[PDB]
RNA sequence: GCGGAUUUAGCUCAGUUGGGAGAGCGCCAGACUGAAGAUCUGGAGGUCCUGUGUUCGAUCCACAGAAUUCGCACCA
């Protein structure tokens, strides 16, 4: 009759959420203090009246708000992981805000007590230390100085959750309709399209009708009476692949079998409403206003790709990244090979789509060979940024070195001996300045400053040059007459306005 | 049904490209690919590489336009 | 620079008996045609490069000058 006191590991990033869980798991594998316990995809057990204590392996990118329920939080007791050297941070106060609103009794785990200067560490013992005192009481919370890697302070932490877990909420409830999310939309060997689920609160029955979210819209499906609808992982005894169960409870992982669930999406609710139709219209409606005035310019957008082991985790991180205002591209299921090339196709235009940003998914052997190129980055935790910085360095690296030509400045050129005339392709040596194309040519200051011609095209050996300086000696093409001679000193005409620079 | 998000902004002609296509520099900003209208091609009208023309631009494609008025 | 050629109607050119200023085209009109076109006809349309001189008289000859063009000469 007594169920599991649902607990979640809340706090700031890199404070010791995953590492505290790795020690409660290391003493679970070890004999004496525990033993042969059942494996769940992210949960453990119950108080002195049954097993151990259920720690929910928090949604992939510290979401916690997904672990909600019908009215409040899906968690009974909660454990807040804070750092000893840092103190209370902005994500720790966001954790206290979701703790007082859902009315869930919290315990504070002040992690990394092995990090402060000159502190002797006794492995796996009980601790007695103080620190962050202005934020504790009996009306507030009980603080315990723990070390996730060493294991000290864990004996009083599991005891502090026990003095807080003696409630009636482990029996009575579960009555309301099942609120949760799926895990994956895959194909089984003994059946067709199967769907594993994570249920936050409530009970699913063997003949329960559940509304699910597809690519198009809202379509419901009855849980198959013929065959096995509720399929849990068979207990430690070898028989058939899975086993039939009747009614799963709050905090259970179960593989469901229904009818048409082929185009059923990733990140859907176990009460459902999803579409790609709205997100395509919401993006097109804001892009139609941005392209009605934009009959002219450019700049532009985002990326990010989410994929998880659980959808109670995908839906969680999507809602948490939409809180940080970082938009998403793909939330589908598959690896790479054909995804690594579509990533390299969109890097040519704007490098803002240059990354195949993976998470909890396995990278293929055929994919590893196409990731060998550096132009594309591969992430297995997931974010962006580096993207809009790559295209910024692309256009800014080509606009600055392209300045050299124009402006009628001073330049003198002397025509060499025995060089042809018609459309005057004559060999000429530059004396001073930079003689450019389109620059006007004049006669000597000894005579009158009359218009002799203008430079057509300059040619140094083989190369067609625009600017000739110092004394390069090239084949100058110019529109001249008998006004030009061989060995004459020509000066470029500074128009009286451009003369005074 | 026809959408009314079509603009009638002016512009000056720049380059004379083949098959009745021009470069047309807009008085608003940059330049579009602007072709001559089916109304103007039937009434002939020879456009020189430097005339003032009104462009019928569609919001779906910024690079494409259409010459409506003659001079 | 020297030497030569050329300089007449809007254009293109003829015009040495020193005495008439002219042709084609064009332009305008007429005739005609339905009409327009062509064609035919008719008209207007000149500092004959400019000045001076020669002569009875000068587009026509002499002298001087200017302009065009060609050859030649000259050229850091």
């Amino acid at each position: 009759e007594p169920r599991a006191p649902v607990v979640t590991i809340m706090g700031h990033v890199d404070h010791g959420k995953t590492s505290l869980l790795e020690y409660i798991r290391s003493t679970k594998v070890a004999s004496g203090e525990a033993g042969g316990i059942t494996q769940h995809i992210g949960a453990y057990h119950v108080e002195t009246e049954n097993g151990m204590i259920t720690f929910l392996d928090t949604p992939g990118h510290a979401a916690f708000t997904s672990m909600r329920a019908r009215g409040a939080q899906a968690t009974d007791i909660v454990v807040l992981v804070v750092a000893a050297d840092d103190g209370v941070m902005p994500q720790t106060i966001e954790a206290i805000q979701h703790a007082k609103a859902a009315q869930v009794p919290v315990v504070v785990a002040v992690n990394k007590i092995d990090k402060p200067e000159a502190d002797p560490d006794r492995v796996k013992n009980e601790l007695s230390q103080y620190g962050i005192l202005p934020e504790e009481w009996g009306g507030e919370s009980q603080f315990v100085h723990v070390s996730a890697k060493a294991g000290t302070g864990i004996d009083e932490l599991l005891d502090a959750i026990l003095l807080q877990a003696e409630v009636l909420e482990l029996k009575a409830v579960r009555k309301g309709m099942a609120s949760g999310a799926v895990i994956e939309s895959f194909l089984d060997k003994g059946r067709g399209p199967v769907a594993t689920v994570l249920v936050r609160e409530g009970t699913l029955h063997k003949g329960d009708i559940v509304l699910c979210g597809f690519e198009y819209g809202r379509v419901r499906a009855m849980r198959n009476e013929l065959g096995q609808e509720v399929l849990e992982a068979g207990p430690s005894i070898p028989v058939e692949i899975l086993g039939l169960s009747g009614v799963p409870a709050a905090g259970d992982e179960v593989t469901v079998v229904r009818d048409e669930k082929k185009a059923r999406e990733v990140a859907l609710y176990r009460q459902g409403k999803f579409r790609e139709v709205k997100l395509a219209r919401q993006q097109k409606s804001k892009l139609e206003n941005m392209f009605a005035n934009m009959t002219e310019g450019e700049v532009h957008e985002v990326n990010i790709v989410l994929k998880a082991d659980v959808q109670g985790s995908v839906e969680a991180i999507s809602d948490s990244l939409l809180k940080l205002s970082t938009d998403e591209v793909k939330v589908k299921i598959i690896g790479s090979g054909v995804g690594g090339i579509t990533e390299t196709d969109a890097t040519l235009a704007a490098a803002s789509n240059a990354i195949l940003v993976g998470f909890n998914v396995r990278a293929d052997a055929s994919a590893r060979k196409v990731i060998e190129a550096e132009s594309l980055d591969l992430r297995y935790y997931s974010v962006i940024y580096n993207l809009i910085d790559e295209v910024k360095a692309a256009m800014s690296g080509m606009l600055s070195p392209e300045l050299k030509q124009q402006i009628i400045g001073l330049a003198e050129v002397r025509d060499v001996f025995k060089s042809p005339k018609f459309g005057a392709i004559a060999g000429c040596m530059v004396t001073e300045g930079v003689v450019k194309r389109h620059n006007p040519i004049r006669v000597l200051r000894d005579n009158v400053v009359i218009y002799e011609g203008e430079l057509e095209s300059l040619r140094r050996f083989k190369d067609d040059v625009n600017e000739v300086r110092n004394g390069m000696e090239c084949g100058i093409g110019v529109k001249n007459y008998n006004d030009v001679r061989t060995g004459d000193v020509i000066e470029v005409f500074e128009i009286i306005e451009i003369q005074r620079t | 049904a026809k959408e009314k998000d079509t603009i009638r902004t002016e512009g000056v002609v720049t380059e004379a490209l083949p098959n009745a296509t021009f470069r047309v520099k807009l008085d608003s900003g940059p330049e579009i690919l602007a072709y001559i209208s089916g109304k103007m091609r039937m009434h002939y009208i020879r456009i020189l590489p430097g005339d003032r023309v009104v462009v019928e631009i569609t919001p779906y494609d910024p690079t494409r336009g259409r010459i409506v008025y003659r001079k």
